RNA sequence: AGCCUUGAAGCCUAGGGCGCGGGCCCGGGUGGAGCCGCCGCAGGUGCAGAUCUUGGUGGUAGUAGCAAAUAUUCAAACGAGAACUUUGAAGGCCGAAGUGGAGAAGGGUUCCAUGUGAACAGCAGUUGAACAUGGGUCAGUCGGUCCUGAGAGAUGGGCGAG
RNA sequence: GGCUAAAUACCGGCACGAGACCGAUAGUCAACAAGUACCGUAAGGGAAAGUUGAAAAGAACUUUGAAGAGAGAGUUCAAG
RNA sequence: CGCGACCUCAGAUCAGACGUGGCGACCCGCUGAAUUUAAGCAUAUUAGUCAGCGGAGGAAAAGAAACUAACCAGGAUUCCCUCAGUAACGGCGAGUGAACAGGGAAGAGCCCAGCGCCGAAUCCCCGCCCCGCGGCGGGGCGCGGGAAAUGUGGCGUACGGA
RNA sequence: CGACUCUUAGCGGUGGAUCACUCGGCUCGUGCGUCGAUGAAGAACGCAGCUAGCUGCGAGAAUUAAUGUGAAUUGCAGGACACAUUGAUCAUCGACACUUCGAACGCACUUGCGGCCCCGGGUUCCUCCCGGGGCUACGCCUGUCUGAGCGUCGCU
């Protein structure tokens, strides 16, 4: 029976919802799990970025959030063609590449191709054979004085 | 078997054997009467073995 | 404090594990202290008791100067019985009254070949933590 | 030496019988 | 006559122990366990008893061989091996 | 009844032979609690089933 | 006497199951002291050589099974009790072979674009 | 810088008191190892009932009762002990559709021997189908085993999410 | 037409650690020879039951009585 | 008539493998109520829930768009916060009820048929040789046997490819 | 005075509350996350010097071998054990072994009937009889072997 004055408030618990409940009491547990495995992966690629490959600069739909950028998928292959880098060997240098990305407007192809550029130039890269120098590899004196970087890579700011 | 047994007691005590009569108990056990040839004591091969 | 998180700082589980130990571990739980001649002598400061060893009882009522021989280690009731540590039962015979082996003080170990092992691990180890301290 | 005693156990017998054989019609 | 007097004539038993259960519920006439269904090869089983699924389980018997591979368990089920001789 | 069966016979020897008093040398052990055999039975109250 | 495993393994099979015909008969002959009625000297003795028996029945199934795994040592097939046994999803796995196959398509991927090791300047 | 094996909790108390009360503090006893005052915190927190739940105990009450089927008596023995056991002598019943002598289903050791007198055998027992010790069921011909009966039940096939 | 780890779930299993939880009519039905004893033809139903003492030192011996039972004596800091 | 192919189909205690049943907290596929709520009740609700059946794994399932959007566009799946008690459904009563975007945990892609190109360039099996040998493989021989042209292997798959 | 009855106290009984203990539960979290025709889970029956239940095990039966440990197990006997030409007891456990029913597998479920092959007694291959071992379930895959067809053909 409703009171003097109230809501007509709908509680949603007509079904048996005692089984099914949810408890969090593994949150504090879960979060040292992924911690611990998030170091064990900053370990097992030495110094390799820890956050992972490079994602694009991105406008958002919805013209709620249309002003915002965001950190994409990946390189659309236009982004990449234009930047010069094989779409198969790109993933092996930690640049993110999904096929599906369009590339209707300019001044955001550009965006990515200076982005690419930016990337391709701060990247340390280790030579294939240790006891052996390549052509396309960076000297031995950065290598030395490369490090691994936390967080997100070349990080996008609005 | 009676067949088995017949041919263990000649084997473990080198004695002819006449018939044997077996029965299980309600101990579950299987008591086995063994009867000598003729001319075999069965008091003089207890005596041996041991049960006298 | 203890640190290990895998050690069990829980009453009923040591309570547990102590009665339900088994016999060899029941050795080292029935450990005893070695006397102050043998201490400076070896280097060690405790031993797990054996049958045929001299001891001397500190605790209890029959605590003294009398020495005595183990006379054997009822590992099962975490108990020792002693030479000469007895009572009268009702009728008149004589039964050995149990001692534990924390109450008692050794002053003559029975070496073995194994004994020696254990009394020279004991020392390495202690001489081992000497050097990692000073 | 001390000798010991004995037991025997038994079913244990449950209350539910009702007869009900008194009747009182009155309408 | 429904009681006491009909009690005397039971004599000849509905059931006998089955053989793979153990339990007196081998119904003679229809040559199948009530327990187990027997003849059935799946165990029968159902969830409307939470409690007659706990009187048999893994747990419930001697577990001859699980105890055994929960111990073989703990070094990867090795095999054709021994330890170093004296 | 008197045409038993072998299944049935040894059946019944078991439960021969589960029911005799627990041994008086075995209550002056240690770890003991059993003062006597609670799990006996008598041919006339209890009906060994079947 | 004190029968060991250690001085059963370099007799013979049939220096072997003649000790074993004689723990037999002095078995029979003390189930019979026991119901005759025996010095516990006798009646202690039945786990001494029910146990001796024990250890003589081992050394022989472990030479005999030793034996039989060194005949079929390089065979292909051998009897269901030489085969390896684990638990039976472990048995019906891929080989570390069958595991370690690539098809020529990934030995070619793999090849051509290997995965770089780099890092970057921040 | 609380109390405690120089005696904590608990319980008992014709002892001294406090508070309107809920309640509390002292003394004596018993007991044998833990316990409390304050400021906050938390709650499965206060019982007279619910034909409440579980356990224990009363009046009823030494009362109802120990009354279906004719019946017991004498002497002796064993024994601490005898209406009830055992022997013998009387008298009686069942009266071959039996209170006899054997089996099926069912029971499962109830069978037999020795001992025991705690519990049980609605009095008593020197006795028992009780208890404790040990024994005991022997097959070519007696049955099972075999065959089919009413009927049950695979394969083939069909159906079926299974 | 097909494959594919990670983040995700886990009142079963093995091995663990903890608690502002209960403390033997409570907490699991089960602290104990518990899914045991017992009931039911079956499907199933299903308990009650922890504590001598530091150590058995668990009362020798005398005595009445057939015995259970007592009266002394002794063990223990204490048989209150 | 016989002979020899091929197709279709049987028989083996033929040589060598495989399945079956259990567990079931979590997971996958189906089947599927009625208590109850609506102050009655029949659609609705309970609820795609309980029961029932089948199948697994240490996770399962899903998964690299025949997608979301309508932007200056995003870009596999799964998970959390939020959207949201919202849009919507509903005797528009009781009640029921998502998704997109956005911030995060994680982060990875690929592979066939087909269309063509290559002397079937491919695969399984037995015998012998040497090794490896306790997850049955490596290399060599066999005018050794088969599978396969009713299509095996390599390149190649929508990001185009030859 | 006496009996009986009521009340209070003392002690004594019936009963086992209270308190104090706790090798048990409940809940939360973590790591792993493994059964089976090479016979699973479960059941049955057996095994101890004295043993009923619990527990352990399977005719090698309260356990064998191995390794670690290093002197007990214990309720009483007895028995091992220079403690080093050698190892009591525990724990670990990788070697070996593991009765009958059970998906349960020769056919049935009484524990009943078989068939085949190879051994040993019987015989002297004479089949008989007895004992021992190995085989003989259903579906299904690859190949082998033997076959069916007025299925499609080719040649005699
Ligand atoms: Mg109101
Ligand atoms: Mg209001
Ligand atoms: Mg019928
Ligand atoms: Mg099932
Ligand atoms: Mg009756
Ligand atoms: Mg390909
Ligand atoms: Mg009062
Ligand atoms: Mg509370
Ligand atoms: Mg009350
Ligand atoms: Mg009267
Ligand atoms: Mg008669
Ligand atoms: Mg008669
Ligand atoms: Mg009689
Ligand atoms: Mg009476
Ligand atoms: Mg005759
Ligand atoms: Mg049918
Ligand atoms: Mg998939
Ligand atoms: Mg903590
Ligand atoms: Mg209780
Ligand atoms: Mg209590
Ligand atoms: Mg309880
Ligand atoms: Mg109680
Ligand atoms: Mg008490
Ligand atoms: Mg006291
Ligand atoms: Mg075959
Ligand atoms: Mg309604
Ligand atoms: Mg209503
Ligand atoms: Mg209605
Ligand atoms: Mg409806
Ligand atoms: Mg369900
Ligand atoms: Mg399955
Ligand atoms: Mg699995
Ligand atoms: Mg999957
Ligand atoms: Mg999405
Ligand atoms: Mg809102
Ligand atoms: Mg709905
Ligand atoms: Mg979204
Ligand atoms: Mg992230
Ligand atoms: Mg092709
Ligand atoms: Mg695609
Ligand atoms: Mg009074
Ligand atoms: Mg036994
Ligand atoms: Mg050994
Ligand atoms: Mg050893
Ligand atoms: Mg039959
Ligand atoms: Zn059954």
């Amino acid at each position: 029976a409703p009171s003097r004055n109230g809501m007509i408030l709908k509680p949603h618990f007509h079904k048996d919802w005692q089984r099914r409940v949810a408890t969090w009491f593994n949150q504090p547990a879960r979060k040292i799990r992924r911690r611990k495995a998030r170091q064990a992966r900053a370990r097992r690629i030495a110094p390799r970025p820890a956050a992972g490959p490079i994602r694009p600069i991105v406008r958002c739909p919805t013209v709620r959030y249309h002003t915002k950028v965001r950190a994409g998928r990946g390189f659309s292959l236009e982004e990449l063609r234009v930047a010069g880098i094989h779409k198969k060997v790109a993933r092996t240098i930690g640049i993110s590449v999904d096929p599906r990305r369009r590339n209707k407007s300019t001044e955001s192809l550009q965006a990515n191709v200076q982005r690419l550029k930016e990337y391709r130039s701060k990247l340390v890269l280790f030579p294939r054979k240790p006891s052996a120098p390549k052509k396309g590899d960076s000297s031995a004196e950065e290598l030395k004085l490369a490090t691994q970087l936390t967080g997100p890579v070349m990080p996008i700011r609005n | 078997n009676k067949h088995q047994i017949k041919q263990a007691v000649k084997k473990l005590y080198d004695i002819d054997v006449a018939k044997v009569n077996t029965l299980i108990r309600p101990d579950g056990e299987k008591k086995a009467y063994v009867r000598l040839a003729p001319d075999y004591d069965a008091l003089d091969v207890a005596n041996k073995i041991g049960i006298i | 404090m203890k640190f290990n998180p895998f050690v069990t700082s829980d009453r009923s589980k040591n309570r547990k594990r102590h009665f339900n130990a088994p016999s060899h571990i029941r050795r080292k739980i029935m450990s005893s202290p070695l006397s102050k001649e043998l201490r400076q002598k070896y280097n060690v400061r405790s031993m797990p008791i054996r049958k045929d060893d001299e001891v001397q009882v500190v605790r209890g009522h029959y605590k003294g100067q009398q020495i005595g021989k183990v006379v054997q280690v009822y590992r099962k009731k975490y108990v020792i019985y002693i030479e000469r540590v007895q009572r009268e039962k009702a009728n008149g015979t004589t039964v050995h009254v149990g001692i534990h082996p924390s109450k008692v003080v050794i002053t003559r170990l029975k070496l073995d070949k194994d004994r020696k092992k254990i009394l020279e691990r004991k020392a390495k180890s202690r001489q081992v933590g000497k050097e990692k301290g000073k | 030496f001390v000798f010991g005693p004995t037991g025997m156990p038994g079913p244990t017998p449950s209350g539910t019988n009702v007869g009900s054989s008194g009747r009182s019609p009155s309408v | 006559t429904k009681g006491t007097s009909s009690f005397g004539k039971r004599r000849n038993k509905t059931h006998t122990l089955c053989r793979r259960c153990g339990s007196k519920a081998y119904h003679l006439q229809k040559s199948t366990c009530g327990k187990c269904g027997y003849p059935a090869k799946r165990k029968r089983k159902y969830n409307w008893s939470a409690k007659a699924k706990r009187r048999n389980t893994t747990g419930t018997g001697r577990m001859r061989h699980l105890k055994i591979v929960y111990r073989r368990f703990r070094h990867g089920f090795r095999e054709g091996t021994t330890p170093k001789p004296k | 009844s008197s045409h038993k069966t072998f299944r049935i016979k040894r059946f019944l020897a078991k439960k021969q032979k589960q029911n005799r008093p627990i041994p008086q040398w075995i209550w002056m052990k240690t770890g003991n609690k059993i003062r006597y055999n609670s799990k006996r039975r008598h041919w006339r109250r209890t009906k060994l089933g079947l | 006497a004190k029968i060991k495993a250690r001085d059963l393994r370099g007799k013979k099979k049939e220096e072997l199951l003649k000790q074993l015909d004689d723990l037999k008969v002095e078995l029979s002959q003390l189930r019979v002291a026991k119901v005759t009625g025996g010095a516990a000297s006798k009646l202690s003795k039945i786990r001494v050589v029910r146990k001796s028996i024990a250890r003589v029945l081992t050394v022989i199934n472990q030479t005999q099974k030793e034996n039989l795994r060194k005949f079929y040592k390089g065979k292909k097939y051998k009897p269901l009790d030489l085969r390896p046994k684990k638990t039976r999803a472990m048995r019906r796995r891929l080989n570390k072979h069958e595991e370690s196959l690539k098809t020529k398509k990934q030995q070619r991927k793999e090849r051509l674009y290997p995965l770089r090791k780099y890092a970057v300047k921040a």
